[PDB]
């Protein structure tokens, strides 16, 4: 609800001049895993992503409702794991993210590289 | 330590202890600093005082 | 109006597909009010939620 | 920014005489292992990248991210490549590649297998 707070201050534009017109996007699990045919194939919608989240420079928000379902949880094979995409990219400032977390399971970032804790704020 | 240098662990590494000044601090000052040493902190003795010191020196041995 | 025998019925199985039936899906879905859905469970068998689950226990009451 | 300092200072002019003209390759995970496809077509890939650049006379300079990310994803069997090549490009000198490691990790990139003791540094 608080990034729910970010989309009504975009509607009525009380947003500074650079960050008008953005549009939220929520990443729901019902098509992360649904669309795993093959290995490939799952990071190849996430290639038809990322490389329309660069050179779109348009309305881009991303949003994650909890990051323990993208680097936390899984098998290494099985789809999202510690070893997911963007880790180096990331980094650079040409991907907007937004993600929440309970800190209780919070600490299993700090425990699963020990890699990602200045990749996020 | 002292006299080695390569300490077996759960996960079978070496860890050289060379170059290193390990330094071996505790107090031992109560009962024996007592007011022989204190009353006369002024001056604390050329002459004297030294050899005062150093009998507590070699108790504290 | 949907009933469930056991919700601990529903944390089992749910292969083929890269994750549990329950576990993944109605995550959202049951955050919000959707579903007509009524559970019932053994108290000895409910502390897996509370315990070692941990997320659904404001989920259902 | 060491390393990608050295390209900033090809153009300064202090650099020696005989390491001059060379190019860095970054080198993103996602352009390894991303498009291989766990057959004899992931050979013919390997030899793209390592035996093509070898006898080749251009001007070449690697660089690696992490050693860690590539012990981590190509564990097909057939596929293998989880540190298995470039054994003697590690005592000889027509490749030039650069790799980065945190010492948390790289202190268990060695003692954990104790056979990478003496190539490395």
């Amino acid at each position: 609800t608080i990034v729910e707070g970010l989309v009504y201050r975009i509607e009525k534009g009380d947003v500074p001049k650079e960050l008008q017109g953005y549009t939220v996007i929520s990443l729901n699990f019902r098509k992360f895993t649904s669309g795993t045919s093959y290995r490939g194939e799952f990071e190849t919608r996430m290639k038809n992503i990322i490389k329309e989240l660069k050179n779109k420079k348009n309305k881009i928000i991303l949003f994650v409702d909890e990051i323990h379902l993208l680097l936390g949880a899984g098998k290494a094979e099985g789809g999202t794991d510690a070893a997911n995409l963007l880790k180096p990219v990331l980094s650079k400032g040409e991907i907007k993210l937004i993600g929440a977390t309970t800190i209780a399971e919070y600490r299993k970032f700090i425990e699963s590289c020990s890699a990602f804790e200045r990749r996020f704020e | 330590i002292l006299g080695d240098g390569y300490i077996n662990d759960n996960h079978r590494r070496n860890i050289d202890f060379s170059n290193t000044i390990i330094i071996m601090t505790s107090n031992l000052g109560a009962e024996l600093f007592k007011k022989k040493l204190f009353f006369d902190a002024d001056n604390s003795g050329t002459p004297e005082y030294k050899r005062v010191m150093e009998d507590v020196r070699l108790s504290l041995i």
